[PDB]
RNA sequence: AACGCGACGAUACUACCCGCACGUUGUAGACGUAUAAGAAUAGGCUCCGGCCUCGUAUCCUAGCAGGCGAUUCCUCCGCCGGCCUCGAAGUGGCCGUCGGUAAUUCGCGUAUUGCAAUUUAGACACGCGCGGGAUCAAAUCCUUUGCAGACGACUUAGAUGUG
């Protein structure tokens, strides 16, 4: 396209007043909107989260497992 | 370090468009005359392709009943780019303006009156000093020549004229500083033992 | 059909008064320039030779 | 990621001479002298052992050391240039009207120029001058092939493509009209 | 009409100027490019046209014709200039 | 085959190399932490070039010409002061040009008024002696 | 011959008045002194003495040189700049003018 | 961020007739002051355990310092952040003298790659590499290869920001 | 460009140029208003020894606001001439004369402005005065013309000639 040579009309980044009233209004309704869809929450939610563990890049992730079993072992030999 | 001169002429090569002109302007509403050369080897950061189309957005802005009155004049020459980026600095609707305006003066080319006078440069605006070593850069200059400057091919002969005058007189300042060294070790012995270790000591 | 201010049509141009024009117009400078050669042989300083001086600013006024 | 050291290195033939300035690099040798100038790119030139060159980008990225791959191609390039030289061979081909090449070179600009007339019947002549340095001869090896040599491979690549280009055909069908003159061959003098 | 010769304006001057004056080179031979002259009139004259490929080629065509009588000028000056970067 | 190349010399950052920092004092360089940052210590005797072991930027940093042949990364303190007695650091130091333009700062510097009236005059007759010689030539 | 100056000042240049974005207070002004870059250089010229010179139309009582008295306040930001006040307010035309910047009183 | 120490803070659940001597909860944690530090602490024992601030007080907070602040060290840190998509992990390494300054330059890395926030970013574990093959990531291995040696080419001299004018271009060599 | 510029002709008066007596004359603002290589910055400079972060450098800088007189000095500065040089909005060098001139040292004066009060001191521009050289003009109105024209404006012509 002949951009550099023949340029076309600016699009302003000046922002008008009209406009951030709108969008700050419109974000506000956006986010009470958000907030009754999840009160109404037609979805299952569980206690326990997938936790994706120590990274395969960890340096000590063979001692650092090897400390929470042994942990395991004491607590349960313990309680 | 903060000194006051009567004109300080600064010379244009390698030196960023707005960072230059920001100080420039600054001096001349502080009160500093200030003379600007070699516009045509101004530099503006980013690259040709956009400091053509920002000229050329430029040129499409215009005035329509009347060009003549009123309309944008759109000047072609480097000198007249930075004048406007200096202009746009300072207020100019106002007659502290105006009276900066006149301290300011600039040229393309050095002109023969400053020729033969000292020119500073401006670290804070210097391209290869603030721009990254892989970043593009533009020459006033050729966006000047490719708008429409008339005057390119003139002010490159002068520019070698004046440096094969540059070049002559340097080999006069070559003459001239060998003599001195010479002269100096001449008379480094018929002075007196005193004044020569005094100096040494007082750091001469 | 092309512009008056295409290329192609510049090149022939070209050609044309490289090849053509070029010759003519010559051979006629070189005859008005001899007619008008014909019809024209029809101390330094105390002698001009030296260039002297005879008899707004662009310095700012010490 | 701003890679500390990356290397690379240039051998060189016994027979030539470089000489290297700021950024400059002229090679000379049996065949001729090429120069180019490489100021555009950040790079340490350098001497490792008695027959190469090394090339070098401290604090670099990925961008860097790339350029510090076409830095040695090129500078490759130019050494093989003034060791072996470049040549085309190019062809053109027809089915009615013979294409005529005519080869001159001119004391003006010290030039070759290449002419080409009735490609495809036209009467207009295509002439194409070579860039400095280019040596066009119509060899009694093969009919209908031209040979096109020198010191520089982008100046004897570009001359080639200059050619394969004006010899263009327009408005026809693709599939049915075969002539032009091409590039069939690629390599060095020696 | 057209907006090159539109503001439409007296003319500065009654004597008309060059504004361009040919390239000059040095290979060429030393030569005068301009004249002047007094408009007379018209008259009509008739030539034998060697234009080849036209439809009056080899005839006779009646063409229109202006005359400018121009006695002798007279040199009295000579105007040295220079170039600048402000033309 | 020859080749002839100009480009560049550099200074470069290394274990035991001694660097200049704008307090005026010297450091050596014991490790090399990141590509702008090191660590440092000064054990020099000369409580102006004395530095404290410790992180150096390499942007406040000045690198001088004294390199310690083979302090070995990591050095302690008490071995990094055997090293510079060893190799004489203070001496060298003191024969590079910017330790003399430094002094040669501070004594003008610290120069009194009287001082400067001496300087003048002195400078004065040292400056009839070098026209009378330049006169010459 | 003794072809030596004679100034016993330090240069200075007034630049504006003590101002915010919109409001200008004329009661102090801002003085750039030749050659101060820091605050420290600044408090070197704390209380010292100041003075605009400048020419009139009619001399008065022998001369139409008139002078405006003031002294060094206190500094400004930390590019040495300093605040000064006057017996009277500067003209405001004197905007980028020179002020002469006398040593006294001493503690040196 | 900020200027941070270690904060190893011990607080445990208000005593009851119900369970007295309670469990003594201790962690070890990143603040610029203490305040911040008992106030993330009482945070995260509520994230953790079912026990709150009102019910519960500080026993001790003491700044952990470096063992040896004087000697190079590369620093793992394990970290979780969430994001517009949700939590994910990071294994990042860093060359320092302290693990205040692997954290330091963690919250300036994570801000600066990621634009993660200091509540958004979690330390899960921090620990320092006892020796080479530890190390995992390039940039840091070529910090600790051997002989390690380089030059700074480009390097722009600092002039005085009050010198607006100079007599001569600088130079960028040394 | 009617508030951009250049070259040239003639410039009566007025006073056009030259020297100083200056001005109760003006100036967005003297007070050492001192300082010409070019070019590169992943390189450069050089006397070819070497040197380069650093103009916090070089020059100049003493004398009743800078007096008078000496021993000693051939160094610096300025004005006029001669030979050349500088045109991008125009200058510098060489020689010469003439005047001034602490690199060293000394003598005779400074007082009283009274404990500070801008140390009225520079440049360009403008104006009044003398005494030296010189110059001795145009335009508009009026009449006329018609290559011009709403009115102005414009092209022409009126001093002894091809009027």
């Amino acid at each position: 396209a002949g951009t550099i040579n023949k340029p076309k009309k600016p699009t302003s980044k000046r922002k008008t007043t009209r406009l951030r009233a709108k969008i700050s209004k419109r974000a506000a309704e956006k986010k009470r909107k958000e907030r009754k869809l999840a009160r109404k929450n037609p979805e299952w939610r569980s206690k326990l989260k997938k936790d994706p563990g120590i990274p395969n890049l960890f340096p000590y992730k063979e001692r650092l497992l090897q400390q929470r079993e042994e942990e395991r072992i004491r607590r349960k030999e313990e309680l | 370090m903060s000194s006051f001169e009567s004109v300080v002429v600064i010379d244009g090569k390698g030196h960023l468009l707005g960072r230059l002109a920001s100080i420039v302007a600054k001096q001349l509403l502080s009160g500093q005359k200030i003379v600007v050369v070699r516009c045509e080897a101004l530099n503006i950061s980013g690259e040709f392709f956009r400091a053509k189309l920002k000229y050329h957005a430029y040129l499409r802005k215009m005035t329509r009943y009347n060009p003549t009155r009123g309309g944008p004049f759109h000047f072609r020459a480097p000198s007249r780019i930075f004048y406007k980026a200096v202009r746009g600095m300072i207020p100019h609707k106002t007659a502290r303006g105006a009276a900066a305006l006149e301290r300011l003066k600039v040229f393309e080319g050095v002109p023969p009156p400053y020729d033969k006078k000292k020119k500073m440069v401006v670290p804070q605006a210097l391209r290869v000093l603030r721009l990254q070593p892989g970043r593009k850069y533009c020459t006033v200059g050729r966006l000047s020549h490719e708008v429409g400057w008339k005057y390119q091919d003139v002010v490159a002969r002068l520019e070698e004229r004046r440096k094969a005058k540059g070049a002559a007189y340097y080999e006069r300042k070559k003459l001239a500083a060998r003599q001195l060294s010479e002269a100096k070790k001449a008379a480094a012995a018929k002075v007196d033992p005193k004044v020569s270790e005094a100096l040494a000591a007082y750091g001469y | 059909a092309k512009s008056a201010r295409a290329s192609r049509i510049k090149e022939n141009h070209q050609r044309f008064k490289k090849n053509i024009a070029g010759p003519v117009e010559a051979a006629r400078l070189e005859r008005l320039s001899a007619k008008l050669m014909a019809i024209a042989q029809a101390s330094g300083v105390k002698s001009g030779k030296s260039i002297g001086r005879k008899d707004s600013s662009i310095v700012f006024p010490m | 990621m701003r890679y500390i050291h990356s290397e690379e290195t240039i051998p060189v033939p016994e027979n030539l001479k470089v000489s290297i300035k700021s950024r400059l690099v002229t090679v000379e040798g049996p065949r001729g002298k090429l120069q180019k100038d490489l100021s555009h790119i950040a790079v340490n030139f350098s001497v490792v052992k008695k027959g190469v060159i090394g090339l070098e980008i401290h604090h670099g990225s990925r961008k860097d050391v790339a350029a510090l791959r076409t830095v040695r191609t090129i500078i490759n390039n130019m050494i093989i240039g003034v060791t072996k030289g470049f040549k085309y061979k190019m062809r053109y081909v027809y089915a009615h009207f013979p294409i005529n090449v005519n080869v001159e070179k001119n004391a003006e600009t010290g030039c070759y120029e290449v002419e080409i007339r009735n490609f495809i019947g036209e009467k207009i002549v295509r002439k194409v001058v070579m860039a400095p340095g280019v040596e066009v001869e119509i060899s009694k090896a093969q009919k209908d092939e031209l040979i096109l040599s020198g010191n520089s491979l982008e100046a004897v690549s570009q001359s080639a493509a200059d050619i394969q280009q004006i010899c263009k055909v327009r408005n026809k069908d693709i599939r049915k009209f075969l002539d032009g003159i091409y590039v069939s061959e690629k390599g060095n003098i020696v | 009409g057209s907006l090159a010769f539109l503001p439409r304006k007296r003319a500065a001057r009654h004597r008309g100027r060059v504004k361009s004056f040919p390239k000059d080179d040095p290979k060429k031979p030393v030569h005068l490019t301009a004249a002047m002259g007094y408009k007379a009139g018209m008259t009509t004259i008739v030539r034998d046209l060697d234009r080849p490929g036209a439809k009056a080629h080899k005839k006779e065509v009646v063409e229109a014709v202006t005359i400018i009588d121009c006695p002798p000028m007279v040199v009295v000056g000579l105007v040295g200039y220079i170039e600048t970067p402000r033309g | 085959a020859e080749i002839n190349v100009e480009a560049t010399s550099w200074r470069r950052v290394e274990v035991g190399r001694v660097l200049k920092l704008e307090n005026g004092s010297l450091a050596a360089i014991v490790e090399i932490i990141d590509h702008k940052r090191v660590l440092a210590d000064g054990p020099s005797s000369d409580p102006k070039l004395a530095t404290p072991r410790g992180i150096v930027p390499l942007s406040r940093a000045l690198l001088t010409p004294i390199v310690i042949p083979k302090l070995p990364r990591g050095a302690r303190t008490g071995a990094v002061k055997k090293a510079w007695e060893a190799y004489g650091v203070d001496a060298k130091w003191k024969e590079t040009n910017w330790a003399k333009k430094q002094l040669q700062q501070e004594r003008r510097q610290s120069l009194t008024d009287f001082d400067r009236f001496k300087v003048m005059r002195l400078k004065k007759q040292r400056r009839f002696e070098e026209r009378k010689a330049l006169a010459k030539i | 011959p003794s072809e030596a100056g004679h100034r016993l000042y330090v240069k200075g240049r007034h630049l504006s008045y003590q101002r915010g974005r919109r409001n200008t207070h004329p009661k102090t002004s801002l003085i750039k002194i030749e050659g101060v870059d820091d605050t420290a250089a600044a408090n070197f010229y704390l209380g010292k003495r100041v003075a605009y010179v400048y020419r009139a139309q009619k001399e008065v009582r022998g001369t139409k040189i008139r002078v405006i008295w003031g002294k060094i306040t206190r500094p400004h930001g930390n590019s040495g700049v300093v605040r000064a006040k006057f017996t009277h307010p500067l003209p405001a035309r004197s905007f980028g003018a020179s002020v002469r910047i006398m040593l006294y009183p001493s503690s040196i | 961020m900020g200027r941070l120490q270690e904060y190893q803070v011990i607080g445990r659940h208000l005593p009851t007739e119900a369970n007295p001597n309670p469990a003594l909860y201790r962690m070890r944690i990143f603040a610029p002051n203490e305040v911040v530090a008992k106030s993330r602490f009482w945070y995260f024992l509520r994230g953790l355990k079912k026990v709150k601030k009102a019910t519960g007080e500080i026993v001790s907070v003491n700044v952990i310092s470096e063992k040896h602040p004087l000697k190079v060290k590369n620093f793992g840190i394990w970290l979780r952040y969430d994001s517009r998509s949700g939590t994910h992990n990071m294994y990042k390494e860093y060359r320092e003298t302290s693990r205040v300054a692997a954290v330091e330059a963690m919250y300036a890395d994570m801000a600066a790659r990621h634009r993660a926030r200091f509540r958004s970013i979690h330390i899960l574990k921090v620990v320092e590499l006892e020796k080479t093959e530890d190390v995992k990531r390039p940039y840091i291995k070529q910090l600790v290869a051997k002989n390690l040696s380089f030059p700074l080419p480009h390097r722009v001299p600092k002039i005085s920001t009050k010198k607006i004018f100079s007599a001569k271009r600088p130079s960028t060599f040394s």
